[PDB]
């Protein structure tokens, strides 16, 4: 009259997450050097009294 | 398996076909950096006669 019959059930033990990002870092250098050359030439007038 | 005069066996993949290598997120990598080690156990095994 009884049944040959299984019954299974589950139970959660632990739960882990894991994140999604995108980290980035940068480091740099700069070195420069310039020269400058120029020339002018002026003319003036004037009258006083 | 293999015989005693040989090197051990490697495993690195996790799918049905060998692709998509086993990942580990960041916090467990920082745990693993500090010198901890993981345990490898069997749960079941099947073969033919």
């Amino acid at each position: 009259l009884v049944a040959a019959y299984p019954i299974v059930g589950v139970g959660m033990e632990k739960l882990i997450i894991s994140t999604n990002e995108h980290a980035s870092t940068d480091q740099g250098k700069t070195v420069s050097r310039a020269t400058t050359n120029s020339k002018t030439e002026s003319n003036t007038a004037g009258v006083s009294v | 398996y293999p015989k005693k005069g040989l090197s051990p066996l490697a495993l690195n993949t996790m799918d049905q076909f060998s692709s998509r290598l086993i990942p580990i997120n960041y916090d467990q990598l920082k745990k693993l950096d500090a010198g901890k080690q993981i345990k490898l156990e069997t749960t079941q095994v099947s073969g033919n006669f």
